[PDB]
């Protein structure tokens, strides 16, 4: 089976859920813990319109202190997943300040999918009370699509790894893009 | 093979802890990682930037180039930074200079961003410290109206003040703030109080208070420490502090605690110096001698005289001067010994 | 002088100031009146980097009742100016609902410049009081640039014909685009 | 040449006034305009759409096609619409049907948008009126949860009610609303009251009240007019009206005035009918005769009996029945003669 294989590297602010997304697609267990990734890579398989297509998943540290480490991962990417947490406007604001200049610098003309994580937190009672304390509110869909247009991404999908909402669609689009 | 791996780990600016998880991977994974690293060594070299920065670009062109240089200083092997080296820096600050003689700030800001990335590491901070205008130029970068650049510059200066290796770093910094202030018709903690003002982003407030603490904490001398506290306190720092104390912000909360507690301790201590003086100099024979030795022919003199002069405004005849000095003394004590004592309105 | 001539058609909600913009560039008098355009066209001349370049200006009715009239104007456009009033969120909302589907339908692959008019009203005392009465506020720059990205325009410039702010730049970009 | 120009002006759906300014232009300008018009006669023909609409597309594909058909019906020569004609419409409503048997609304909405464009003109409204399900299908399109489509459908129906040319148009419409309501277990002005509810867009509220007025204004019969007012009023329309009366909105303000004043006049008039009846039927001999002729063997009967039955609950013996009927009468009068009289709670 001389299957088609494409590289997907995923990046974004520490703790906005880059790893859970990956893991939920594959083994199918949500980790309660939170161990920060330095450098890890998985292989998936995914459907697109009659095709079985291997997907080489490259997971990266979200933390600042690993900035000189990350370009180890970019060399021949076919498609990026760029993430932010929906419970975190700050994590969004980093899309044009940090994550875009970075990705365009190391992977020029690599399609990007802007992805809002932790969708389930949008209507979360404790979350809202907490975001209020800072003169803020969760990310609005509207805000997320406007950003994707601004960085001229391939698109915007939102999801929650915890409930598995919108996930299967996240990876289809990415498969679809690297083509 | 594990030789390269050390080389790599050094080149990535990671402390001991950060390095832990990379040390635990299988040699097979360690082997991919040396070959990624060996390959990736996605833009122009050091010297190719240094030239762009010398051909004097302007506008979108400068920014376009600075935005890219930012990402390299930021994401490349520490070694790349060393190639950029003393020169890159000197021409970075060259641009910064020539820019202020226009007083876009997008450009000034980007340079700072670069500098931040450059100092990011041991080599960087060293080379920055040897520069003539580095510190001064960061200080010039604290402009309240351009808030985010003020934040970045502030932190960068705060990191400096706390450096042990070269002595009296806080003072290096403070001198730069002093200099610029004489250079305008302005008070040296003016930009800091300005950034504490309400309706500036919380982020701006925090890092303002952070620099104040950074200037005071590391100082070995009580005197310096009570001194500069009082300067701020004189200029209304207490009042500007009050409406901050209600902001639910983890960082803002931490700086207020550091600030408050600094006050208590410093001033509990000054009081304990008083207790000593009270034993040493228990009469005018001791007092007179100190003045003649310690004030008389120094630049402290005219200010000292002026105080004695104010203390002897009352007529000698006045039927209640005892009662009057018992009073003046409580005021003077408050002025010198309470940590918000220089306040225009207690 | 075998000068270069390009067609600029301008469209947008009735009364958001399509005509004043045109007239201010040319004769240089702001009309106090407001006579609604049915169909009018002017010729301008404009600088771009060493060049004198004639600009064929096609002015259109903003009113609904002239919808079957307007395509008379579109036939060989080189660049559109698409407008909304800054004192009118409603006038903005019509950018994707009406004016975009229309322009892409009749002029496909014609560059678009999204233009916010009456900039001077943004900080206008009476305007704000009036927009409040409707649970609204003037257009934010931020809102205007996000829209241009969404319709994938060539760009966004704001201006006020009344004060002439940002005007010269409006027409330069358009000249620049049709090239 | 001015022949074509008339042809053109007719083909552009312009009333007399709208046409004024086009008539004032120089023949030289009129000559460019005939040649633009002659040329532009930027997509597929009528029959090319009609086919797409028959090959049964779904999802983005249907919308993609409907969005484009929308722009044509909207921006082309009225003549194009006539080519689209009875058929286009029949297949447009075909899609709409098959869609409801899924109960995307983006699709249903687009069709409405098309229909709006189609009825935009004299030819359109005529052909829509000859359709079996047209009106009914617009009515099905008033869904509060899909607000903007409700607005569009509402207006389109309001325009209909006000048409003189074919008689009793409001009734055509009302029948459709009736039908659908029997078709669910639901009250016929339910969707209208629902759209008046607070926290629905002002635009939704306005057009809701607009349809209510459109149903009532054009009616020639006082009876119809007091009747349907009371139905709404029974279902709490008065209460839903109260918090609207404070919205500063030019349109909302206009519909309330039309509504209120309708009430006064209608009911001032009913009272004046009472004055007549009071002269005609001044005793039970007249009353008894009316009942036997006019109520007795009609579908009004069981309801009438039931009222008489409630009016004679009191024992005949009761020492105060005069006082009791003087009272019942004021109630009954309010129920029948005050314009918010059917209110559950006055
Ligand atoms: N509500 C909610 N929480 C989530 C979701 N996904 C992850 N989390 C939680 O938020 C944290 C994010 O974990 P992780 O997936 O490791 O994020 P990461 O971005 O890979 N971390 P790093 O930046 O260090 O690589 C964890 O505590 C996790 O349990 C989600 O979809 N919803
Ligand atoms: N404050 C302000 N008012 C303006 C400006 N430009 C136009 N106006 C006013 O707003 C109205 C708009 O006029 P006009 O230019 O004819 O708009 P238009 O879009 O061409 N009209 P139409 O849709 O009917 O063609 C006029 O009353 C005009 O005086 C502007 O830049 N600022
Ligand atoms: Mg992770
Ligand atoms: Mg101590
Ligand atoms: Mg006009
Ligand atoms: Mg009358």
């Amino acid at each position: 089976m001389a299957a088609i294989r494409k590289k997907l590297v995923i990046v974004g602010d520490g703790a906005c859920g880059k790893t859970c997304l990956l893991i939920v697609n594959s083994k199918d267990q949500f980790p309660e813990v939170y161990v920060p990734t330095v450098f890890e890579n998985y292989i998936a398989d995914i459907e697109v319109d009659g095709k079985q297509v291997e997907l080489a998943l490259w997971d990266t540290a979200g933390q600042e202190d690993y900035d000189r480490l990350r370009p180890l991962s970019y060399p021949d990417t076919d498609v990026i997943l760029m993430c932010f947490s929906i419970d975190s406007p700050d994590s969004l604001e980093n899309i044009p300040e940090k994550w875009t200049p970075e990705v365009k610098h190391f992977c020029p003309n690599v399609p990007i999918i802007l992805v809002g994580n932790k969708k389930d937190l949008r209507q979360d009672e404790h979350t809202r009370r907490e975001l209020a304390k800072m003169k803020q509110e969760p990310v609005r869909s509207e805000e997320g699509r406007d950003m994707a247009n601004r960085i001229s991404a391939f698109g915007y999908l939102e999801c929650s790894a915890k409930t598995k909402e919108g996930v299967r669609e996240v990876f289809e689009m990415a498969t679809r893009a690297g083509l | 093979v594990l030789v390269l791996f050390e080389q790599m780990l050094v080149d990535m600016n990671l402390n001991e802890e950060k390095q832990q998880p990379l040390r635990e991977k299988d040699i097979v994974i360690k082997r991919e990682m040396v070959s990624q690293y060996l390959h990736t060594s996605s833009s122009r070299s050091a010297m190719m930037y240094i030239q762009e920065l010398r051909s004097g670009l302007r506008d979108m062109h400068l920014l376009s180039c600075l935005e890219s240089l930012r990402v390299s200083l930021n994401n490349n092997p520490v070694s790349w930074v060393q190639t950029f080296g003393a020169e890159g820096l000197a021409s970075l600050l060259d641009i910064l200079k020539r820019l202020h003689d226009e007083k876009d700030s997008r450009n000034q800001h980007e340079i700072i961003r670069c500098l931040k990335a450059f100092m990011n590491n041991k080599f960087g901070i060293k080379t920055m410290l040897e520069t003539e205008e580095g510190i001064l130029l960061l200080v010039r970068a604290m402009d309240p109206a351009v808030p985010n650049m003020m934040i970045d510059a502030a932190k960068l200066l705060s990191a400096l003040c706390i450096l042990p290796q070269p002595e009296d770093m806080n003072e290096r910094v403070l001198e730069a703030m002093t200099e610029r202030a004489e250079m305008d018709e302005v008070e040296r903690f003016q930009p800091l109080l300005d950034g504490l003002k309400s309706g500036t982003s919380i982020a701006l407030k925090v890092g303002c208070l952070q620099l104040i603490n950074a200037l005071i904490t590391p100082a070995e001398e009580l005197d310096f420490r009570v001194h500069i506290r009082s300067e701020l306190m004189r200029l209304g720092l207490h009042q500007v502090l009050q409406e901050l104390r209600e902001i639910e912000n983890e960082d803002m909360k931490v700086q207020l605690c550091v600030f408050d507690e600094q006050g208590d301790e410093d001033f509990f201590d000054l009081k304990g110096r008083l207790d000593d003086i009270r034993m040493e100099m228990d009469d005018f024979g001791e007092v007179f001698q100190i003045i003649l030795n310690t004030v008389k022919d120094s630049k402290a003199e005219p200010h000292f005289l002026s105080i004695l002069q104010h203390l002897l405004l009352v007529r000698n005849d006045y039927e209640a001067r005892p009662q009057y000095y018992k009073l003046i003394e409580e005021c003077v004590s408050q002025i010198v010994l309470h940590k918000n004592g220089t306040d225009p309105d207690f």
